[PDB]
């Protein structure tokens, strides 16, 4: 409406430039940011209609929204300018003193708006129809050089940030001597803190698979990281190097293919030792990866032995005769357990997307070893809870800083959607007849990925749309295999009647469930655009059945994939992912007399047992049955008469099992019980 | 001679660059100037190599260290190099200036001071060096004496700011300051010299000025910037009305320094609100002399801020009234004409306002014309449908009607906002007493009904409406 508004009558509106601008201002102030959405496109629309007076009056009201500001309405007013900087450059660098002079208010900014501050600067800056007002130039490279310049992180990651941005937007040979001058002074300031340096190695990183860029800057800097990284960590294979130590120094977590008297290794015990430059190896092995990637297009031919090359570690056999030690040395294992699992992780997340089997038998080795890494460092931290081995991810985890969840999302570097791409394999059952928990730890991490985007760096770069597209593809018809082979796993276990391998698939299980209701619960489903993908995703669930019942109406295939989904309900092992379940089908089926199958599939959930193991009793917790109890007492016709039922029911819960003749019957039960009937009473 | 140290350079430290140190002893000089002739990269490796191998735990190291700043900073001016050598070398010393003991770093800035008084800093580029010295003087907790370091600061900026500053490095000097932290008296020290420093300047270098004052006032000192430009503009408008007795110099320049409050008050909601209290007249009942024709400008100017338009227009309505009340007691009595010698009062001060705004004032002529409409919507009659109530009322009316007729005459485009609003009153209101207007109507229409040509259709809008007033209000 306002698109039409003003793009009819902008000779109407002409005249009234100020007022829209008093009211623009008005809804960048609330909250509810549907309005704040309107303000922008005031802002946007009065900039691109109106004369060359209002486009300054613009300009000034955005600068003064970022500098005087708060967070969101800072945002905005970047975005807006961001905008602002593409749709017409030419009027935007006439008001480009205005923009400049918010280098002397940067105190009120945070870094998230830095890197959109300094995209915009640099963005108007590096247009060559107006280097005659190359002022802004001089005086960002004089806020870069004032902040580096400074032992306080806070100034120094400012620069970092500043100095790689623009160093980004100059890479589309003098230019390419800037570009090195300033990321060599990025370095020469980063290099005496830690933190800094891995913050470079990160953001330029990130710099680099965002955008691509001329690539003479790019074999400039790789001939000295390589070179940098083959004689700082690259060792050749001698079991014991120089150096005191009071830890047997071998070369562990080989993949053992390799030839042991050979070269590649990896120091870090000598290093983190000698400390007490290591910090960066993951960082700087992603810059690795990511510019090899940027050469080669995607051949890492000289890197395959950082893939299975041992690691210069002490024996990390768990140390229970290294206990009461508890000093600093504690520390520095539980840091290095730390350091490499982020190595391997950065491995795992490099070798995923490549096609040879043999290859990806390395990778899966490397998830196994992960994992193992993964439980002993957790035994490790069972020991002490205090020796915080404090090392976030340095883009944004770290000046954010600057027990297991926190570490497990914060700390580790970060797993690419691509990741998944590995599961397209099948899974094999060790205890019937690729691993239950290198299926949790990859299950793990997508459910806190789709929670965290549709309801975090690398992920937040990509659109949800575009997220959940990919998923469609790298979930569902690959992952629906490893459902189904799930399905026949406990249906062997059940015709059947160690407790581990069905305690992971379990929770596997679980994720699965946990998983497929972020997806289906997506509001980009309510608009009119991914239905279309629907009727791609969920014929696929229909055709776990049968196929030839090509192009079917909705409902039809809604139909079909219930029927599909809803025979698991034998198979259920608890009560969480029954209810992932049972919610999963609430969600899918409001795209289509409805109530019967829910409320039937409610009342056979009802009647199951739900087996009264005491962790599996333990999972039964209040608002879990508080929720499945008010789906079942909504989708019944009588409500006032279930109600009757539950309390003729309630009556002999004492009379026949103190667990019932109705079960979730017991006397803890009834307070969930008591709570959602009376709640359903108030509806 | 560079190639060896760039080899030497290349694999280790501290093995042979020390060992290599007291090998060449002198001519660091020459070696700095032969390398910028040659090429600024293999300078800013040597650079590198000379700091790795010139630690600062060991005292050899250090000395080297001091002779190569003053090398590089005395080149970096002086030396006329190529910019990217010189944003290089800025950087490395701005880098490397932590790693010191206290009196070394002390008499580097007394190297500054003394060459700032009156060694010919050809361009002044080493300045960026001086805050980061300064700062790393803030956190030296290692003790001198003559104190902590933060008191050498103190000192070493008390020794800058008493000390004669050079006509060309007052914006840098100042520019400089806005990184430092400062407290409260040490940024009084430098506006107060800065201030000082306004007379003995062009006129176009005290925009830039004032600019960074603004800025840099953020931390203590608003009340002494805004009151020193009032000031210093208040004296040279006065001396060119007693010469009357540069213009679109002046004026240009006076049309920059008010948008560069207005703006600066935008970005600050406290410095408005110090510029309101700093020229508030009611303070009991007395009208100073910080009101003139610049700081009125500066007080239509900020009416477009929305949050001080009340508040500024509400100010200058009293600030008229009063005067008129003050006019009264010295023309009815010579007792005090005797003693009072001629004052410029508010009125005067608006009529001057009003002429000089012709020029590229815009920003104050809006306001000019809700001063207008505000006096005369306010003081205009109603007693008719004493002396208090009715001569300084009917004084501002017509203040108020000569501020709008003589806006009306030389701002073409406020024409079809007043004679807009002027009958948007005649026709509206028609029950009480609208003579005022009909005059002001009248003498809009008499002066130039030539210029109401290019207004026209704002007039025969309201003839529709003439059926419904009243006989009197028609014929008139």
């Amino acid at each position: 409406l306002l698109q039409s508004t003003f793009s009819v009558h902008y000779l109407v509106l002409k005249d009234m430039c100020s007022s829209i601008l008093s009211l623009a201002q008005s809804l960048l102030h609330s909250l509810d940011q549907s309005i704040i959405s309107f303000g922008s496109l005031l802002y946007k629309y009065a900039f691109k209609f109106f004369d060359t007076y209002c486009q300054q009056e613009v300009v000034g009201a955005l600068v003064t929204h970022i500098c005087s500001g708060n967070e969101a309405e800072v945002d905005t007013a970047l975005d807006v300018l961001l905008e602002l900087v593409v749709l017409n450059p030419s009027a935007m660098m006439m008001n480009a003193v205005f923009v400049k002079g918010i280098l002397d208010y940067l105190d009120n900014i945070s870094p998230q708006q830095i890197r959109k501050l300094f995209y915009v600067l640099s963005t108007l800056a590096f247009s060559k129809q107006n280097e005659a007002s190359s002022h802004i130039q001089d005086d960002m490279h004089l806020v870069i050089r004032k902040q580096l310049s400074s032992t306080v992180f806070k100034y120094k990651l400012i620069g970092i940030i500043g100095a790689v941005t623009m160093a980004g937007i100059m890479a589309a040979d003098e230019q390419c001597t800037q570009v090195t001058s300033l990321l060599q002074l990025v370095h020469s300031c980063s290099e005496q803190s830690p933190q800094a340096s891995a913050l470079y190695y990160d953001e330029f990183a990130n710099l680099i698979q965002h955008e691509k860029l001329d690539p003479k800057a790019l074999e400039w800097v790789g001939q000295t990281i390589c070179n940098d990284f083959q004689d700082a960590f690259v060792v050749d294979s001698c079991v014991v190097p120089e150096g005191d130590f009071p830890f047997p120094v071998k070369a562990l977590y080989g993949l053992e293919e390799y030839d042991t008297q050979n070269g590649i290794a990896i120091n870090l015990l000598p290093l983190l030792f000698s400390q007490d430059s290591p910090l960066c190896l993951a960082p700087y092995f992603r810059l690795l990866r990511l510019c090899v990637e940027r050469q080669h297009n995607g051949n890492l031919e000289e890197i395959d032995g950082l893939l299975d090359c041992p690691i210069f570690l002490t024996d990390l056999e768990p140390g229970e005769k290294l206990e009461s030690m508890s000093a600093k040395e504690r520390s520095f294992m539980c840091s290095l357990i730390f350091l490499t699992l982020n190595w391997f992780r950065e491995i795992v997340n490099a070798f995923c997307q490549e096609t040879s089997p043999e290859m990806k038998g390395k990778v899966l080795t490397r998830l196994k070893h992960i994992v193992e890494l993964q439980i002993i460092l957790e035994k490790y931290l069972a020991v002490t809870p205090d020796y915080v081995p404090p090392l976030g991810n340095f883009d944004v985890e770290t000046l954010d800083i600057t027990l297991l969840l926190h570490n497990s999302h914060a700390f580790f570097r970060e797993l690419d959607i691509e990741v998944f791409s590995i599961l397209h394999c099948g899974l094999v059952t060790k205890f019937i007849l690729l691993g239950p928990p290198e299926l949790l730890f990859l299950l793990e991490d997508l459910s806190q990925k789709l929670e965290s985007m549709l309801t975090f760096s690398h992920l937040q770069q990509r659109s949800a749309q575009e997220i959940v597209h990919c998923v469609f593809q790298l979930l569902t018809p690959m992952c629906n295999h490893l459902e189904n082979i799930h399905n026949y796993f406990q249906c062997l276990a059940a015709e059947n009647h160690k407790v581990q391998e069905y305690h992971i698939m379990s929770s596997c299980y679980q994720r699965l469930l946990q998983i497929f209701h972020g997806l289906f619960a997506w509001s980009g489903f309510s608009q009119p655009e991914n239905q279309n993908l629907l009727y791609s995703a969920l014929h696929v669930l229909s055709s776990r059945l049968k196929q030839g019942e090509h192009s079917q109406p909705l409902e039809e295939l809604l139909s079909q994939s219930v029927h599909y989904l809803q025979n698991f309900h034998q198979s259920i092992p608890s009560f969480q992912c029954a209810l992932y379940l049972i919610r999963l089908l609430m969600v899918i089926l409001e795209k289509s007399q409805n109530k019967e199958k829910i409320a039937s599939l409610a009342r056979q959930f009802l009647c199951r047992v739900w087996p009264s193991g005491d962790k599996e009793k333990s999972n039964i917790s209040n608002d879990q049955l508080h929720a499945l109890l008010c789906i079942y007492l909504e989708h019944t016709e009588s409500i006032l008469k279930a109600i009757e039922e539950i309390a003729g029911v309630g009556v002999p819960e004492l009379i026949n099992s103190p667990s019932s003749t109705f079960p979730t019957l017991t006397r803890h039960t009834f307070v969930v019980f008591f709570r959602v009937m009376m709640a359903e009473l108030e509806k | 001679m560079d190639q060896k140290i760039l080899s030497l350079a290349a694999e280790k430290t501290a093995d042979k660059l020390q060992e290599f140190l007291q090998t060449l002893r002198e001519g660091d000089l020459t070696n700095l100037l032969q390398n910028q002739a040659v090429k600024g990269k293999v300078a800013g490796a040597l650079l590198r190599a000379i700091f790795k191998g010139s630690p600062c735990s060991e005292e050899a190291g250090t000395l080297r260290r001091r002779k190569i700043y003053t090398c590089c900073i005395q080149l970096v001016e002086s030396g006329d190099l190529q910019k990217e050598i010189v944003s290089e070398i800025i950087g490395l010393l701005m880098l490397e200036a932590h790693h010191f003991p206290g009196p070394l770093l002390v008499e580097l800035a007394n190297e500054f001071i003394s060459a700032v008084r009156e060694g010919s800093l050809v361009n002044g580029k080493s300045l960026e060096l001086l805050p980061i010295i300064l700062t790393v003087l803030a956190t030296k907790k290692e003790n001198l004496a003559y104190l902590s370091g933060e008191e050498c600061k103190k000192q070493l900026i008390n020794t800058l700011c008493s000390g004669r500053w050079d006509q060309q490095y007052v914006i840098q000097l100042t520019s400089m300051f806005k990184d430092v932290p400062l407290t409260a008296e040490e940024v009084e020290f430098v506006v107060e010299k800065a201030l000082s420093m306004f007379s003995k300047m062009n006129l176009q270098e005290i925009p830039p000025l004032v600019y960074q004052l603004l800025v840099l006032s953020s931390k203590g000192s608003r009340k002494s910037v805004l009151e020193g430009i009032i000031a210093f503009f208040s004296a040279l408008d006065k001396q060119h009305n007693e010469e009357q007795s540069p213009s679109g110099e002046l004026r240009h320049v006076e049309g920059t320094i008010i948008l560069h409050i207005v703006f600066a008050i935008k970005l600050d909601y406290e410095l408005g609100r110090e510029l309101v209290k700093h020229l508030k007249v009611g303070q009991q009942g007395d009208s100073n002399n910080n009101l003139s024709p610049f700081s009125i400008a500066l007080l239509l100017s900020v009416t477009r801020i929305q949050r001080f338009q009340d508040q500024v227009l509400d100010l200058l309505k009293t600030s008229v009234v009063k005067s008129f009340k003050d006019l009264q007691l010295l023309q009815g009595s010579k007792f005090l004409q005797n003693l009072v010698p001629h004052r410029s009062y508010v009125s005067t001060m608006i009529l001057e306002v009003v002429k000089n705004s012709v020029h590229s004032w815009d920003h104050v002529t809006q306001g000019l014309v809700e001063l207008g409409f505000i006096l005369m919507d306010s003081y205009g009659p109603k007693k008719v449908l004493p002396s208090l109530s009715r001569m300084p009322n009917q004084h501002a009316c017509k203040l108020g009607a000569n501020i709008l007729l003589e806006t009306f005459k030389i701002h073409e485009m406020i024409r079809q906002e007043i004679l807009e609003q002027v009958l948007n009153r005649v026709v509206t209101r028609a029950s009480s007493p609208i003579s005022h207007f009909l005059d002001l109507l009248s003498n809009i229409v008499m002066y130039a009904p030539l210029v109401l040509q290019n207004c026209s259709s704002k007039v025969t809008e309201a003839f529709d409406y003439l059926s419904f007033l009243p006989l009197q209000t028609v014929q008139r």
